[PDB]
RNA sequence: ACCCGGUGAAAUUGAACUGGCCGUGAAGAUGCGGCCUACCCGUGGCAGGACGAAAAGACCCCGUGGAGCUUUACUGCAGCC
RNA sequence: GGAUGACCCCAGGCGGUAGGGGAGCGUUCCCGAUGCCGAUGAAGGCCGACCCGCGAGGGCGGCUGGAGGUAAGGGAAGUGC
RNA sequence: GCUGGGGCUAGGAGUGAAAAGCUAACCGAGCCCGGAGAUAGCUGGUUCUCCCCGAAAUGACUUUAGGGUCAGCCUCAGGCG
RNA sequence: CUGUUGGGAAGCAGCGCCAGAGAGGGUGAAAGCCCCGUAGGCGAAAGGUGGGGGGAUAGGUGAGGGUACCCGAGUACCCCGUGGUUCGUGGAGCCAUGGGGGAAUCUGGGCGGACCACCGCCUAAGGCUAAGUACUCCGGGUGACCGAUAGCGCACCAGUACCGUGAGGGAAAGGUGAAAAGAACCCCGGGAGGGGAGUGAAAUAGAGCCUGAAACCGUGGGCUUACAAGCAGUCACGGCCCCGAGGGGUUGUGGCGUGCCUAUUGAAGCAUGAGCCGGCGACUCACGGUCGUGGGCGAGCUUAAGCCGUUGAGGCGGAGGCGUAGGGAAACCGAGUCCGAACAGGGCGCAGCGGCCGCAAAGUCCGCGGCCGUGGACCCGAAACCGGGC
RNA sequence: GGGGGGAACCUGGGGAACUGAAACAUCUCAGUACCCAGAGGAGAGGAAAGAGAAAUCGACUCCCUGAGUAGCGGCGAGCGA
RNA sequence: AGAUGGUAAGGGCCCACGGUGGAUGCCUCGGCACCCGAGCCGAUGAAGGACGUGGCUACCUGCGAUAAGCCAGGGGG
């Protein structure tokens, strides 16, 4: 209950934000900072990147603003933690099946 | 480590539905010869420990 | 295993901060133990003398002090500006320091 | 929604009493304990849920009954759980022990007994048992009683 | 022992600005009442008091405390039959 | 009264040992914190006739000190002589 | 008789011209370490603040009597009214 | 990289840059980019390991029929004495065996709680056997662990000094500064020590070194005190001194006034404890229970060990537990049941709110708090008892 | 080939008492403390003359659970498959 | 006749500065806990020691009359 109820704040806060994949993350830091400020994260707050590709969790895990997880991973304390919510599909997914 | 069961209390009383505690009245093992019929009768039955005491007998039961 | 040292007797060094910050010099010496450097010229301090068979006359005398060895950058000689130290293994093949700004020998 | 914002309700985290600090409190000194004897000392009494101060407790006065077993212990024989038509009235078609250990009805390692109290549906349950009464609530609601053994 | 030079402890010590009487007070008061007496600070002396110091009374009692000892206390063991 | 613990008004209670209960203060440590305060001076110390608080305390100022400290809100205890 | 040197006998054990003497400055059972944080119904001590309430020193029973169990008496929460 | 304040930049300011690396430690203060590192990678001639891979070797493998040769001996077995097991002599079996007696070879033997029968289980008196398990002298990682009275007894040359014949006991004791630049030389002095000079950002950082509290000792100043009666204060007034219709210090006179703690019926008590000061110093934790309480789910609630994942990420796991029915010594019956002849009497039991929806709830899980049980269980203290040694 | 050492761990051979039972003897503490032997990186155990009711299981060891159940017990304190 | 002030041997309170002393804060070479890793040495003489050993050497470390070290491989610069 406590897994959704922290999405749900988050969502019911327009902070939650679900994308369909990666532009050119492969792996750089640049790369994700690219994307990222091409998708409205300037990094003016902290982020929660919740995906399962590694290639994007390598080059966004340095960002003293971004937090990285697998989908498997994530828990309320890291979404409380965090201004703003970042989904793969992929992820969304699993998490819709654990809140299940 | 977990309490144990009295197992004195486990084999003279038992706790009823709601809780009180039962116990056979004393006074008949022996010596009956003179008691009328209306005495070793009556406590042929069980009675219900006064309230303090049952209460006391109830948490020696711990697993009941 | 032993100290690592980025800068060595003489390679030509800045002195980077400090009371000195700026200057350039040979390296007098080099002290591991301490992780320290001798630098010409920088660092001066005025010790006391007794009067003695050594320093009759007595009074004072010029001392460098060293340096901690983080305090000081090598010059690269082929582009004359301080640098961070790389390694790059040549032929043989030896390892050798290169300049990190060219890729030059710092020896 | 922030990590600053949680907080227990009220009540939820209570203070521990702290005993044997200063006067203030009013659990000084004493520390609550009054004064002297065996109640005050570290160790304390015996079991006040038995001991009665040397004299024949109450629980020693009142007589044994019944079997109490001897060794080699528990005589193995069949167990019997009762589950009512009430608690039934939540299947359709066909009820088995098996069924009613899922429900959480019927514990493992009993057997089935059907029992009177509610009202009996138009079902197959099958069991090792029944009361008179569900037996016959049961064959009037058009039900069917079936014995395993 | 005393005085002067040298060196320099101790137990004890709630703090003290620490008198007498007659009373009073947990029943023997420098410390309370009323009176009496009394300028400040020492040195050598005396031992009546500070229920002076030392030692959590050794007597006495209490503790379902200990220990040594005894016996036709109880129960056991060695040993002996 | 107003709606709700905003604060105003009227009335009444408020000696206290054992002890029950309530509300708080402060100490170490954790999240807050890749943050924030900090050599234009951390903690600590010494002053203060000032400010807030019933109080435990908390501020502010001066001097010392010379490198650390750590909020609102929560968490946990080797927490107050 | 006294005495040097070299030896032997010890803990419920030695040794004793006998005092329960002596067995490394306290022996009616040596010392060290361990069980061990023995047990102590006894004595002592028990540390910040404010606020409300506020006892008992009885009865019964008790190898009990300066200790307990229950009850009486205090306090808190809920209900009744 | 530059500028700036500064003894010192890593602070502040300007403009940049890396990041599979913004863990952390250093560098004259506070640094992703200066140093050491970190992420990600790489590395053994020699010794060790090698539970993984490969290979070899030892070793392994049939079916009827007949025969009735073999199938673990002072053994089974029975009795006596004991131990082990939950079993304390109990109805006491089983496993083991000190004493006595003492077999059989499958038509043999042991066992399923005295014994007997039946029905089954298993093959004693020879041996070995990885792994999953325990531990931590050793190496490393990590702490809502200590921070020099703490943390190991020891941060330091400590199982040391010292104590003890011996076994054995067993301490104290850390910090100049960024850098020794650790104060040349002069002056007083035998020296120690100091005064100058000098170093340093700072020297009441000068080595008897960071900070430098308190008790304690002193110098200097303000007020006060030699006719006065005292738990040492307090209230009032006045004098003097200080900072500037106010305060502060001081205290002459007048009023009032029996230390603190402890224990007690009752203490200032001539009853306990305390010389003073600083530091250490006593109601906790686990597991169970009981109530209360904050939430989750609710005829249901909940998982344990483990497994997977993470490397301050969570999930899986339903075995099991509590609840859903009670009554009865039990057989047993069951919203009843027990006593009883009883269709008697009795004991103990059984029976939400609103508009199918929502709300509440049995119950149960987790947190928190009070108290209880088991533990040393609030801390300190015996005299003693026992073991092994000296 | 042995001998001797090794902090805990392990097996085996021996094996207390305080204490608890609010006294004490059976009982408890506890097969613990401790002595001894032996191993080893572990040790022990291990391939049914088993379990015990299932017409079942299938060496041993270790964890969870079964369960404070069954029982044991001056049927006390407690002990506990 | 009356009445009132300056005495301080010394003492008391307050203020300033020191001395003594080593609290407090900060610090950490050390400790602690858990987890992982690893786990026997010895007659080829162990563990653990004694005495030695430096040009000058009290102690500690290291080492053994070949004595702060000898030979060789690897690492490193
Ligand atoms: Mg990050
Ligand atoms: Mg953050
Ligand atoms: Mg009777
Ligand atoms: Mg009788
Ligand atoms: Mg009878
Ligand atoms: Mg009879
Ligand atoms: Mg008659
Ligand atoms: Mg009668
Ligand atoms: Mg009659
Ligand atoms: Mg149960
Ligand atoms: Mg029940
Ligand atoms: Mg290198
Ligand atoms: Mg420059
Ligand atoms: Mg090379
Ligand atoms: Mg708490
Ligand atoms: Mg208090
Ligand atoms: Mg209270
Ligand atoms: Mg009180
Ligand atoms: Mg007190
Ligand atoms: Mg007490
Ligand atoms: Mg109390
Ligand atoms: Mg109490
Ligand atoms: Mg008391
Ligand atoms: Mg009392
Ligand atoms: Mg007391
Ligand atoms: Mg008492
Ligand atoms: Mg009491
Ligand atoms: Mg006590
Ligand atoms: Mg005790
Ligand atoms: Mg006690
Ligand atoms: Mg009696
Ligand atoms: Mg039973
Ligand atoms: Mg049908
Ligand atoms: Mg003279
Ligand atoms: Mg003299
Ligand atoms: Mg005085
Ligand atoms: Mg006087
Ligand atoms: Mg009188
Ligand atoms: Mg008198
Ligand atoms: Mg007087
Ligand atoms: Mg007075
Ligand atoms: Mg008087
Ligand atoms: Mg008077
Ligand atoms: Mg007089
Ligand atoms: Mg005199
Ligand atoms: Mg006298
Ligand atoms: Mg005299
Ligand atoms: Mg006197
Ligand atoms: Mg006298
Ligand atoms: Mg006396
Ligand atoms: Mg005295
Ligand atoms: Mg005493
Ligand atoms: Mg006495
Ligand atoms: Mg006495
Ligand atoms: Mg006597
Ligand atoms: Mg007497
Ligand atoms: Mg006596
Ligand atoms: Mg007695
Ligand atoms: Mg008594
Ligand atoms: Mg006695
Ligand atoms: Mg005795
Ligand atoms: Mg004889
Ligand atoms: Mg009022
Ligand atoms: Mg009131
Ligand atoms: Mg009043
Ligand atoms: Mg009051
Ligand atoms: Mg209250
Ligand atoms: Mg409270
Ligand atoms: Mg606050
Ligand atoms: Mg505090
Ligand atoms: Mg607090
Ligand atoms: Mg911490
Ligand atoms: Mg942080
Ligand atoms: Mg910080
Ligand atoms: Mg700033
Ligand atoms: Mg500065
Ligand atoms: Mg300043
Ligand atoms: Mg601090
Ligand atoms: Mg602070
Ligand atoms: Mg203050
Ligand atoms: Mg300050
Ligand atoms: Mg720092
Ligand atoms: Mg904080
Ligand atoms: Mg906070
Ligand atoms: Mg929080
Ligand atoms: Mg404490
Ligand atoms: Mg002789
Ligand atoms: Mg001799
Ligand atoms: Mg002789
Ligand atoms: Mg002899
Ligand atoms: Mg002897
Ligand atoms: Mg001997
Ligand atoms: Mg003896
Ligand atoms: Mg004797
Ligand atoms: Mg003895
Ligand atoms: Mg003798
Ligand atoms: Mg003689
Ligand atoms: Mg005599
Ligand atoms: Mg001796
Ligand atoms: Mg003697
Ligand atoms: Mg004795
Ligand atoms: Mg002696
Ligand atoms: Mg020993
Ligand atoms: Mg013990
Ligand atoms: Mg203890
Ligand atoms: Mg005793
Ligand atoms: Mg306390
Ligand atoms: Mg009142
Ligand atoms: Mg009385
Ligand atoms: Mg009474
Ligand atoms: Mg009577
Ligand atoms: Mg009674
Ligand atoms: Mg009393
Ligand atoms: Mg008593
Ligand atoms: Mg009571
Ligand atoms: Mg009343
Ligand atoms: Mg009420
Ligand atoms: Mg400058
Ligand atoms: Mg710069
Ligand atoms: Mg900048
Ligand atoms: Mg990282
Ligand atoms: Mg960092
Ligand atoms: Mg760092
Ligand atoms: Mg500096
Ligand atoms: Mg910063
Ligand atoms: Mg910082
Ligand atoms: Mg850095
Ligand atoms: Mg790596
Ligand atoms: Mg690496
Ligand atoms: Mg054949
Ligand atoms: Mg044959
Ligand atoms: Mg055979
Ligand atoms: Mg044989
Ligand atoms: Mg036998
Ligand atoms: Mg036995
Ligand atoms: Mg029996
Ligand atoms: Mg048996
Ligand atoms: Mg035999
Ligand atoms: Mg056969
Ligand atoms: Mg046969
Ligand atoms: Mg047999
Ligand atoms: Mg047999
Ligand atoms: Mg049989
Ligand atoms: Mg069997
Ligand atoms: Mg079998
Ligand atoms: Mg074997
Ligand atoms: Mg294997
Ligand atoms: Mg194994
Ligand atoms: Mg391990
Ligand atoms: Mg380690
Ligand atoms: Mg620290
Ligand atoms: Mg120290
Ligand atoms: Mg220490
Ligand atoms: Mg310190
Ligand atoms: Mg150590
Ligand atoms: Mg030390
Ligand atoms: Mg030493
Ligand atoms: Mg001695
Ligand atoms: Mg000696
Ligand atoms: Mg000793
Ligand atoms: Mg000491
Ligand atoms: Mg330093
Ligand atoms: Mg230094
Ligand atoms: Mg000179
Ligand atoms: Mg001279
Ligand atoms: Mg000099
Ligand atoms: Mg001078
Ligand atoms: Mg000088
Ligand atoms: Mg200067
Ligand atoms: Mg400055
Ligand atoms: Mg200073
Ligand atoms: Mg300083
Ligand atoms: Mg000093
Ligand atoms: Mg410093
Ligand atoms: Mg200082
Ligand atoms: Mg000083
Ligand atoms: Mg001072
Ligand atoms: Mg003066
Ligand atoms: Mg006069
Ligand atoms: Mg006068
Ligand atoms: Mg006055
Ligand atoms: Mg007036
Ligand atoms: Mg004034
Ligand atoms: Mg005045
Ligand atoms: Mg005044
Ligand atoms: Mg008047
Ligand atoms: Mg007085
Ligand atoms: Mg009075
Ligand atoms: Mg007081
Ligand atoms: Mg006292
Ligand atoms: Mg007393
Ligand atoms: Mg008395
Ligand atoms: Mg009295
Ligand atoms: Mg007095
Ligand atoms: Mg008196
Ligand atoms: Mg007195
Ligand atoms: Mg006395
Ligand atoms: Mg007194
Ligand atoms: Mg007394
Ligand atoms: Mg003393
Ligand atoms: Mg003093
Ligand atoms: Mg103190
Ligand atoms: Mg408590
Ligand atoms: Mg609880
Ligand atoms: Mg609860
Ligand atoms: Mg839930
Ligand atoms: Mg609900
Ligand atoms: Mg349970
Ligand atoms: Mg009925
Ligand atoms: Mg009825
Ligand atoms: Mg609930
Ligand atoms: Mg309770
Ligand atoms: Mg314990
Ligand atoms: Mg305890
Ligand atoms: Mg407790
Ligand atoms: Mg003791
Ligand atoms: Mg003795
Ligand atoms: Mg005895
Ligand atoms: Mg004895
Ligand atoms: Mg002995
Ligand atoms: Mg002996
Ligand atoms: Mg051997
Ligand atoms: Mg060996
Ligand atoms: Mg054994
Ligand atoms: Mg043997
Ligand atoms: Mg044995
Ligand atoms: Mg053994
Ligand atoms: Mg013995
Ligand atoms: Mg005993
Ligand atoms: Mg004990
Ligand atoms: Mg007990
Ligand atoms: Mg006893
Ligand atoms: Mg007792
Ligand atoms: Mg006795
Ligand atoms: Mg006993
Ligand atoms: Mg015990
Ligand atoms: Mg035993
Ligand atoms: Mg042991
Ligand atoms: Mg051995
Ligand atoms: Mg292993
Ligand atoms: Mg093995
Ligand atoms: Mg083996
Ligand atoms: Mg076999
Ligand atoms: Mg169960
Ligand atoms: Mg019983
Ligand atoms: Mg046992
Ligand atoms: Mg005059
Ligand atoms: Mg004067
Ligand atoms: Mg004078
Ligand atoms: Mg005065
Ligand atoms: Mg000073
Ligand atoms: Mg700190
Ligand atoms: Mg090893
Ligand atoms: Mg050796
Ligand atoms: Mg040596
Ligand atoms: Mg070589
Ligand atoms: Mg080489
Ligand atoms: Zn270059």
């Amino acid at each position: 209950k406590g897994l959704a109820m922290a999405v749900a704040d988050r969502a019911r806060e327009g902070k939650l934000l679900l994308v369909e994949a990666f532009a050119g993350v492969n792996g750089k830091t640049k790369e994700f900072l690219a994307w990222a400020k091409e998708a409205g994260l300037d990094g003016s707050e902290s982020v929660l990147l919740v995906t399962g590709n590694e290639l994007v969790r390598r080059a966004a895990r340095n960002l003293p603003w971004v937090v990285t997880l697998a989908p498997e991973g994530l828990n309320v304390y890291d979404i409380v933690r965090t201004e703003r919510l970042v989904m793969d599909l992929d992820a969304w997914e699993v998490f819709q099946n654990r809140i299940g | 480590p977990k309490m144990k069961t009295h197992k004195g209390a486990k084999k003279r009383v038992k706790i009823t539905a709601s809780g009180k505690v039962v116990a056979m009245k004393t006074g008949k093992r022996h010596l009956n010869w003179q008691k009328s019929g209306k005495e070793i009768r009556q406590k042929g039955r069980k009675f219900v420990l006064a309230k303090p005491e049952a209460e006391r007998i109830k948490l020696l039961l711990p697993y009941e | 295993m032993r100290v690592k040292m980025h800068v060595k007797k003489g390679d030509t060094v800045l002195v980077a901060s400090g009371k000195y910050k700026g200057r350039v010099g040979k390296v007098k010496e080099v002290l591991p133990k301490k992780y320290a450097v001798i630098v010409e010229g920088v660092n001066i301090v005025k010790k006391a003398v007794r009067v003695s068979p050594k320093y009759p006359q007595g009074g004072f005398i010029e001392k460098e002090a060293p340096l901690h060895a983080s305090k000081v950058r090598p010059i690269c000689p082929a582009c004359g500006k301080p640098t961070r130290v790389r390694k790059k293994f040549l032929e043989n093949g030896k390892k050798i320091r290169v300049c990190a700004k060219c890729g030059g020998a710092l020896d | 929604m922030k990590l600053s914002d949680l907080r227990p309700n009220p009540g939820a985290n209570k203070r521990r009493k702290r005993v044997g600090r200063g006067p203030g409190s009013g659990h000084g000194k004493t520390a609550t304990r009054g004064h002297k004897g065996q109640k005050s000392r570290s160790g304390g009494l015996k079991d006040p849920r038995r001991f009665e101060g040397g004299r024949s407790t109450t629980l020693m006065r009142l007589p044994k009954r019944g079997m109490q077993g001897q060794v080699p212990g528990e005589i193995k024989r069949p167990r019997y759980q009762g589950v009512n038509l009430k608690d039934l009235a939540r299947f359709e078609g066909e009820v088995t022990p098996e069924l009613l250990v899922r429900a959480g009805l019927l514990k493992k390692g009993y057997r089935l007994k059907i029992l009177g109290e509610g009202e009996a549906k138009p079902l197959k349950v099958v069991a090792h048992a029944f009361s008179k009464s569900a037996l016959e609530k049961l064959k009037a609601a058009g039900g069917e009683p079936v014995l395993l053994e």
